[PDB]
C-alpha cells in the first residue's frame, strides 16, 4: 500500500501557507524564479527529512516513537525539548496561521477593493477554532467525516487555483510573464522564512512517515512512496506557481492578501463560485488535524506518565477526549492573539529546523557510532547531513533576521527542558497538592461525564 | 492524584456538577456565539476601501507621437522594420502607446485625391502595417493614427472643404479598423468645420467599433473656453494644445494654467501636452524641459509627448533638421544630418547611461507610474507653495499619498511648502520618500523631512507617503 501511503500524505498534508508563501517568498527574495525554486528546495528538504524518518523508523521501530525513537537515542528529557515544544510551538502556531489565513480569505470577498484590517480574521478565526473543537468533541468519527468533506474540497481547493492556472498556461500567459527570471548570488542572500515557507505549506508528513511504516506495506518501500510523493508536492508547488504567474501577475502577488481571492478576481463569471469556500474547508481540515494532533499528543503525554490523564479522556456522552481538546483551545487562542503570521512562522521555523535537526543528528551519529539503522533505502548520510546543514544555517540567519521572535522561540524551546523536570524529575510534589488535584479533577470529571484513560 | 476513578465518580455523579456542566455548556457556546456576533458586527461596522476608480488609456501612463518614419527612426531607411525595433525601445520606455503619423495618402492641398483610408506606399503596405500593429499589440503597445488629410501639403485641412474628407474619416475609421488601429489623432481644429461635432460624431462611431478607439483632440488654439466647448460637444477625446504652451517659462502661472485646465476639464478624461504636436524639446531648453517632462507626467491625466521629446531632440537647435521636420537622433549612428556634432546624450545610449537624462528620467517616471496606481488615478490636490514651486498632494483613489515639489528654474529655493493649505484628506506625513528628482544627486529613496526640505536648481521631487488623510 505504498501509493496509498502517498495519498495519505499528499492528499492530507499540503498548502498550509499556499496563499501566504507567495508573498512569503517574493517579498523575501527578488528574482522571482528562484523563489519558486525555493518551493522546490523546500520539497527537497522534506524528501530528506522523510527519508531520515523512515531510516529512524527502521532503526528503532520499538515504541512507535514518531520522535520517541530519538529519545531512545538522546534520553527522556529531550521529549519536552522536542514534543512538548512542538505542542507549544508548531501545532498552535500553524493552527493559528491557517485559521488566520482562513479569516483573511473570508474577509476579502466582502472587502474586495483592499486588504481588510484586523477584524473577523482573528475573531472569526477563534470562533471557527472553537467550533472545530466542538466538531471534534462530537464523536470523532463525525469530525472525521467532516474532515473527509474538508479533504475532498481541499483537493478541490488546490484545483480551483491550479486548473485556471493551466487554462492561462494554455493561453500562453507563461510567455506573457516570461520576464520572471533566475540567476546566481555569489553573496548568497535571501531570507529563511521564505526558505521555510514551502515546507511550512507541506509539513506533518514527517510523522506520517511512521504511519506509512505502520501501514500495510514493506518498510523498504516506504522510501519509494517518499521519493514518489515529494516531487509530486514540488510539482504541485510549480503548478500553484503557474497559476500565480499565469492568472496572477508578480505584482498582484505583492498585494499582501489572501491571493486566492485576488486570483478569483482574475477569473471570469461569478468567480466567488470559481474560488469558493474550499479554501476555508481546506483550512478546517488541517486545523482539525492539528487539533487532533495536539489532543493525541496530550493523550500520549499522559501515557508517558508526564501528564495527568484527566487531560484526555471521555466525555461518555460523545466518547471523545474533550479535556485534551479543551487544552488545545487556549493553546491556539493565544497564537491567534499574536496574529502575525510570519512571526508565528518564525516560531515554527526554528522548531522544525531544530527538531528535525535532532532526528538527522541522531541518525548521523548512529551511523558513525552504533550503526545498523536498517536503511529501507540505499542512501548515504548526505541526506540527513545536507538537510541538517540547510536547516541550521537557516536557524542562524533567521536568528539574525528577527532576534526578537527568534530569540523568544528558542527560549520557549529551552523551556521545554525544566518543564520536563517539573513533569518528571521534580524535587517533591506536595501530598496536599495530590489530594486537591484528585479532588479538583474529580469535580472536573463529575462535570464531564467520564471514562479515564484506561 | 491527577485523575479520579470512574467508579468513584459514579458514587457521586450529582446534578451539582452534571447539570452545572450543562449550564456551563450553555454559557460556553453562548460566549462563542457572542464572539461570533462580534466577528460579524465588527465587519459590518468596518468601512470599505474606496471602490479603485480607474480609466484605461485616459488619465494614465503616457503616449508619444510619430510623424515621419525616417525622422522617428533616426533614419535613413524610414522603414517599418526600424519602427518595429523601436517598438521594443518604446516598451523600454514603458509608454502605453504611440501615435502613428499620417501614413495614409495625404495630399498637396488636395481634398479629393486624399485617401484617409488607402496607405501611402512611401511608408509601406497595409499588410506591413498590420504586422506592425500586431507586433505592437504583442509588445503591449497601443496605436493611434494621426488623420491629417493634407499632411503632405501645406494646410493639413486643405484650407478648404473638409466634408469630403469628413466622410473619408468615417470610412478610414473602418479601413484602419481592419488594419488594427484603436484610435486616430486629430490636429488643428481651427481649420475645421465644427470639429467638435465631427469629433462627437466620429468618436461615437469609433465607440461603436470599441469603447475605446481613441481620437486625439489636439489644437493650436489657446482658448481654454473654446477648448471647453469642444469638450462640451465631446468629452471623450484626448487633448493636446497650445493653451498648455501658455505656461511659457513661468512657474506659478503654469501652476494656475494647470488648475484652469482642470477646472474646465472638471471630472472629464485628462491629458497633457504644451503643444498640439510640437517637440517640447524644441519649444523650451533642458532646465525647464526636464521639469515639464516630470511635471506634465505627474499631472492628473495621460501625458502625451512627441517622439524626440524623451531624447531632448531640440531639432530647432540641430543643423541638418528643422523643428518642422526633425530627426530622432537616438543612435550614435543616427547622426548623418549632423555627423559628430551631437553626443550620446542625445542618443538613447548615452541617455541610458545618464540617469537624469530625459530618457532615463522618463523611464524611471513611467516605471513608477506602472506601479503607482495613484499616479495613474488620484486627486493631485493643489498644494500651494512659494514662487516657482509646483506642488500637489496625490490622493490615491484608495489609500496612499504622494507629494509633488518642483523647483522651477535653476534657483536654490527652500521647501516653501504651505502644509497649512491642506484639508484632512490631504493631510500629509513629513517623511517624503523621494521617488524622483530632476537634480539626481538628491537622495532618491530617502524619507526627506518636508519641514527641513531644501530645494535645488531645476529640482523636481516626486515624493511618497502613507495616506495621512
Amino acid at each position: 500500500t505504498l501509493l496509498d501511503g502517498v495519498s495519505l500524505i499528499v492528499g492530507t498534508i499540503i498548502g498550509a501557507g499556499i496563499f501566504v508563501s507567495p508573498k512569503g517568498v517574493l517579498k523575501n527574495t527578488g528574482s522571482v524564479g528562484l523563489s519558486l525554486v525555493i518551493w522546490a528546495v523546500c520539497g527537497v528538504l522534506s524528501l530528506f527529512g522523510a527519508l531520515c524518518y523512515a531510516e529512524l523508523g527502521t532503526t528503532i521501530p520499538k515504541s512507535g516513537g514518531a520522535y520517541l525513537y530519538i529519545l531512545e537515542t538522546f534520553g527522556p528529557l529531550p521529549a519536552f525539548l522536542r514534543g512538548w515544544n512542538e505542542l507549544l510551538i508548531i501545532r498552535p502556531a500553524s493552527t493559528a496561521v491557517i485559521s488566520l489565513a482562513f479569516g483573511n480569505y473570508i474577509l476579502e470577498p466582502f472587502f474586495p477593493t483592499c486588504e481588510p484590517p484586523e477584524l473577523a480574521i482573528k475573531l472569526l478565526a477563534a470562533v471557527g477554532i472553537l467550533l472545530l473543537t466542538v466538531l471534534n468533541s462530537l464523536s470523532v468519527k463525525w469530525s472525521a467525516r467532516v474532515q473527509d468533506f474538508f479533504t475532498a474540497a481541499k483537493l478541490l481547493a488546490l484545483l480551483i487555483i491550479i486548473v485556471p492556472g493551466v487554462v492561462q498556461l494554455i493561453k500562453g500567459q507563461t510567455q506573457n510573464f516570461k520576464d520572471a527570471f533566475e540567476g546566481s548570488d555569489p553573496s548568497i542572500g535571501g531570507l529563511p522564512l521564505a526558505f521555510y515557507s514551502g515546507l511550512y505549506a507541506y509539513v506533518g508528513w514527517d510523522y506520517l512517515n511512521f504511519v506509512t511504516e505502520e501501514v500495510k506495506n514493506p518498510e523498504k518501500n516506504i522510501p519509494l512512496a517518499i521519493v514518489i510523493s515529494m516531487p509530486i508536492v514540488t510539482v504541485a508547488y510549480v503548478l500553484t506557481n503557474v497559476a500565480y504567474f499565469t492568472t496572477l501577475s508578480p505584482e498582484e502577488l505583492l498585494l499582501s492578501n489572501a491571493v486566492a481571492v485576488t486570483f478569483g478576481e482574475r477569473l471570469l463569471g461569478n468567480f466567488s463560485w470559481a474560488v469558493p469556500i474550499f479554501v476555508a474547508l481546506s483550512c478546517f481540515g488541517s486545523l482539525n488535524g492539528s487539533l487532533f494532533a495536539m489532543s493525541r499528543l496530550f493523550y500520549v503525554a499522559a501515557r508517558e506518565g508526564h501528564l495527568p490523564k484527566i487531560l484526555s479522556m471521555i466525555h461518555v456522552r460523545r466518547h471523545t477526549p474533550l479535556p485534551a481538546l479543551i487544552v488545545s483551545g487556549p493553546l491556539t487562542a493565544i497564537m491567534l492573539f499574536l496574529g502575525d503570521l510570519f512571526s508565528l512562522i518564525n516560531f515554527m521555523s526554528f522548531g522544525t529546523w531544530l527538531f528535525y535537526g535532532l532526528v538527522v543528528a541522531g541518525l548521523i551519529y548512529l551511523r558513525y557510532k552504533k550503526p545498523d539503522l536498517h536503511r529501507p533505502i540505499k542512501v548515504p548520510l548526505f541526506i540527513p547531513i545536507l538537510f541538517l546543514l540547510t536547516c541550521l544555517f537557516l536557524v542562524a540567519v533567521s536568528l539574525y533576521s528577527d532576534p526578537v521572535n527568534c530569540g523568544i522561540g528558542f527560549v520557549i524551546i529551552l523551556t521545554g527542558v525544566p518543564v520536563y523536570f517539573l513533569f518528571v524529575y521534580w524535587d517533591k510534589k506536595p501530598k496536599w497538592f495530590r489530594r486537591i488535584s484528585e479532588k479538583i479533577t474529580r469535580h472536573l470529571q463529575l462535570l464531564l461525564e467520564v471514562v479515564p484513560e484506561e | 492524584t491527577g485523575l479520579s476513578k470512574e467508579e468513584l465518580l459514579k458514587v457521586a455523579g450529582s446534578p451539582g456538577w452534571v447539570r452545572t456542566r450543562w449550564a456551563l455548556l450553555l454559557l460556553f457556546w453562548l460566549g462563542w456565539l457572542g464572539m461570533l456576533a462580534g466577528a460579524v458586527v465588527i465587519i459590518v461596522r468596518a468601512p470599505r476601501c474606496r471602490e479603485l476608480p480607474a480609466q484605461k488609456w485616459w488619465h494614465t501612463g503616457a503616449l508619444y507621437r510619430i510623424g515621419d518614419l525616417q525622422a522617428f527612426q533616426g533614419h535613413g531607411a524610414g522603414n517599418l522594420a526600424g519602427l518595429k525595433g523601436r517598438l521594443d525601445y518604446l516598451s523600454s520606455l514603458k509608454v502605453k502607446g504611440l501615435v502613428l503619423g499620417p501614413i495614409h495618402k495625404n495630399q498637396k492641398d488636395d481634398v479629393a485625391q486624399t485617401d484617409l483610408l488607402q496607405i501611402d506606399p512611401n511608408f509601406g503596405s497595409k499588410e506591413d502595417f498590420d504586422s506592425l500593429l500586431q507586433s505592437a499589440k504583442k509588445k503591449s503597445i497601443r496605436v493611434i493614427l494621426d488623420l491629417t488629410p493634407n499632411y503632405r501639403g501645406e494646410n493639413s485641412w486643405f484650407s478648404t472643404q473638409v466634408d469630403t474628407v469628413a466622410t473619408k474619416v468615417k470610412d478610414a475609421l473602418e479601413f484602419w479598423l481592419q488594419a488594427g488601429v484603436d484610435g486616430f489623432q486629430v490636429r488643428d481644429i481651427e481649420n475645421l468645420k465644427d470639429a467638435s461635432s465631427f469629433l462627437a460624431e466620429w468618436q461615437n462611431i469609433t465607440k461603436g467599433f470599441s469603447e475605446d478607439r481613441l481620437l486625439i483632440a489636439g489644437t493650436n488654439s489657446s482658448d481654454l473656453q473654446q477648448i471647453l466647448s469642444l469638450l462640451e460637444s465631446n468629452k471623450d477625446l484626448l487633448l493636446t494644445s497650445s493653451y498648455l504652451s501658455d505656461s511659457g517659462s513661468t512657474g506659478e502661472h503654469t501652476k494656475s494654467l494647470v488648475t484652469q485646465y482642470l477646472n474646465a476639464t472638471g471630472n472629464r478624461w485628462c491629458s497633457w501636452s504644451l503643444s498640439q504636436a510640437r517637440l517640447l524639446t524644441s519649444f523650451l531648453p533642458a532646465q525647464l524641459l526636464r521639469l515639464y517632462q516630470l511635471m506634465l507626467f505627474t499631472l492628473p491625466g495621460t501625458p502625451v509627448f512627441s517622439y524626440g521629446d524623451e531624447i531632448g531632440l531640440d531639432a530647432a537647435a540641430l543643423p541638418g533638421q528643422p523643428m518642422e521636420a526633425p530627426v530622432m537622433l537616438w543612435d550614435e549612428s543616427s547622426f548623418p544630418d549632423i555627423p559628430g556634432a551631437v553626443s550620446a546624450n542625445m542618443t538613447v545610449k548615452g541617455q541610458s547611461e545618464d540617469p537624469g537624462s530625459l530618457l532615463s528620467l522618463f523611464r524611471r517616471l513611467s516605471d513608477q507610474r506602472s506601479k503607482e496606481r495613484s499616479l495613474l488615478h488620484g486627486d493631485f490636490h493643489a498644494f500651494s507653495a512659494g514662487p516657482g514651486l509646483f506642488s500637489y498632494i496625490r490622493h490615491w483613489d484608495q489609500n496612499e499619498r504622494f507629494l509633488v515639489v518642483l523647483n522651477f528654474g535653476d534657483v536654490g529655493l527652500s521647501a516653501g511648502l504651505q502644509a497649512s493649505d491642506l484639508p484632512a484628506s490631504a493631510s500629509l506625513p513629513a517623511k517624503a520618500d523621494l521617488l524622483l528628482s530632476t537634480q539626481p544627486g538628491r537622495e532618491e529613496g530617502s524619507p526627506l523631512e518636508l519641514e527641513r526640505l531644501k530645494l535645488e536648481p531645476h529640482e523636481g521631487l516626486l515624493l511618497r507617503f502613507p495616506y495621512a488623510a
